């Protein structure tokens, strides 16, 4: 069933398992039109499909071209998304298909279900967890990749660097939340505590800085504060 | 006209034929139920006085057989026989029609409400959803559980209707996933029309027996199935024409005859929503959509 806060250590045991979150898939600018009207532009979008045990990010980009002659856009986009998932799951070796699949929406249970009739022993769930998996585009090596791409293509990343030669997958999973959170909150905010300190840098084969543990004590307080004072901001507290 | 007597009635009960219900009372000079219109399934019910609990019954032609009732004391239920000979029949029946101790099927003259519920329904059908072959007549009660059911336990003692499942590899092609689960029409015609049924009289026929077995027994699976039956056409896109037409007075009078006060336990809210209000044929329902909106406005 659904997937919460009492099973969360669930995440971490050695069943293997995928969140799939379909937020970044269909995205537009809207703007007035010559006449007055108004119209979509649709912008190229990804499936963000994680392992949190391993931090294996299958990232499908998802192109404009997909989407050209086609009708009800956000409808196709979840229909496009459960196709995905579900060729990735048929591309990997037996032994390393998911035993679980997670989706960040209800709205994709059924899609992926059908998609999935094939793989009945996956079970497709939904959770109560509030997970910012759409600010994946505010980390800039996968907003790149996403934006120059001129085709579809699948591009696979591993969102904790090294933490794990360091940290559990438990705790490795919560400082991304806690990243990821604090970029949706105020994404400017969020890359100004990462990047200030340029004797802190972003190796070539990494999404975030290389900062030491005590540093990332220092980091995750700074998201914490920031998180923190944009609530009080929202709400006059 | 052909005749249903009873050895005895020695235990007080209800007693449906078709539509149509009494009572008899504990031992009361009762032989049976004669003036039953030949040309039609007729089903012949029981409810006990003393234990509402099983509700049970029996579907039967007149044409197929010489049919009666004896109470089986050790089973405790009014069971179906079949008196193969008709001399020794006529004889004994002819003697109790002299005596004038049988309720006289009610058949108004302007009435068609059976001929309108059962159109499409045949005994011959009924026998292969049923299956017990060795009496030309159909037992049916309240608990029985549908070959659906018994996947989701004895299958002898079961209701096997054609199964319905939107999420299953049956309903949807291969590479046609959103295609045939946002339209069913692969499904009602390649799959089950041309495939399972044949024809639409007995994919109607089936229908049409599901909401009889809910409505008379209260049994559940019937109307779990019913319901199915109803919304794999109202999901269709593509539906002859024919059908839908004939589809509206079917249900037309299926909710006349339903009893105002089984509404909350026979009718379910979400598929008629979407079947009169979302679905691709809510426009295609016109008699239906009206008795339904001022018979059971509540319902929706
Ligand atoms: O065996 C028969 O043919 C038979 C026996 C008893 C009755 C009773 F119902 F009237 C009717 C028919």
């Amino acid at each position: 069933g659904a997937m919460n806060s009492s099973n969360y250590a669930e995440l971490f045991n050695n069943d293997i398992k995928l969140f799939v979150d379909d937020t970044n898939v269909y995205r537009v600018t809207v703007h007035k039109t010559f006449e007055g009207n108004v119209a979509t532009k649709a912008i190229n979008g990804c499936i963000f499909t994680l392992n949190p045990k391993t931090g294996h990010l299958f990232l499908k980009i998802i192109h404009t071209s997909v989407w050209a002659g086609q009708k009800r856009l956000s409808q196709l986009a979840k229909w496009k998304t459960a196709e995905e998932v579900s060729a990735l799951v048929r591309s990997l070796p037996k032994e390393e298909q998911p035993k679980q699949i997670i989706v960040t929406r209800k709205a994709m249970l059924d899609p992926l279900e059908v998609h999935m009739l094939d793989f009945p022993n996956i079970a497709i769930r939904p959770t109560e967890l509030r997970l910012p998996f759409s600010a994946a585009m505010s980390i800039d090596k996968l907003s790149d990749v996403v934006m120059k791409a001129t085709e579809p293509q699948m591009v696979l990343f591993n969102i904790y660097d090294d933490w794990l030669d360091r940290i559990s997958s438990y705790t490795a999973f919560s400082r991304l939340t806690l990243l990821l959170r604090a970029l949706k909150t105020n994404e400017e905010s969020a890359k100004m505590i990462l990047l200030s300190d340029p004797t802190i840098t972003i190796k070539s084969y990494h999404l975030w800085p290389s900062f030491t543990d005590e540093q990332w004590i220092t980091i995750e307080s700074q998201m914490r504060d920031l998180i923190l004072t944009e609530y009080g901001r929202k709400y006059n507290v | 006209m052909n005749t249903v007597p009873f050895t005895s009635a020695p235990i007080e009960v209800t007693i449906g034929i078709d539509q149509y219900s009494f009572n008899v009372k504990e031992n009361q000079p009762f032989h049976g139920i004669k003036d039953i219109p030949i040309g039609h399934v007729h089903v012949i019910h029981f409810q006990h006085a003393d234990n509402s609990s099983m509700r049970y019954g029996y579907w039967f032609d007149c044409r197929m057989g010489n049919f009666y009732i004896q109470y089986d004391p050790k089973d405790g239920l009014y069971k179906m026989m079949e008196e193969r000979d008709g001399a020794k029949f006529e004889n004994i029946v002819h003697n109790f029609k002299e005596r004038q101790m049988m309720v006289s099927y009610p058949k108004i003259d302007e009435d068609d409400t059976w001929y309108n519920l059962t159109e499409f329904v045949q005994m011959d059908k009924i026998r292969k959803i049923v299956r017990k072959d060795e009496n030309q007549f159909s037992y049916v009660d309240s608990s029985m559980t549908t070959v659906q059911e018994n996947e989701l336990s004895d299958p002898a003692h079961s209701l096997n209707y054609t199964v319905i499942n939107f999420k299953s590899r049956e309903a949807i092609r291969p590479g046609h996933e959103m295609e045939d689960f946002l339209d069913k029409s692969y499904y009602l015609n390649t799959v089950m029309l041309q495939g399972i049924f044949k024809n639409s009289s007995n994919y109607f026929g089936e229908l049409q027996f599901a909401f009889l077995n809910a409505m008379f027994f209260g049994n559940y699976g019937s109307s779990l199935q019913w319901h199915a039956m109803i919304e794999l056409i109202c999901s269709s896109a593509t539906v002859p024409k024919h059908m839908l037409d004939k589809l509206d007075e079917i249900l037309y009078y299926q909710i006349k005859t339903l009893p105002e006060q089984y509404s909350d336990i026979l009718l379910n809210e979400r598929v008629w929503n979407i079947c009169l209000y979302s679905s691709f044929q809510k426009n295609s329902l016109h008699n239906t959509e009206k008795i339904m909106e001022n018979k059971y406005p509540e319902l929706l």
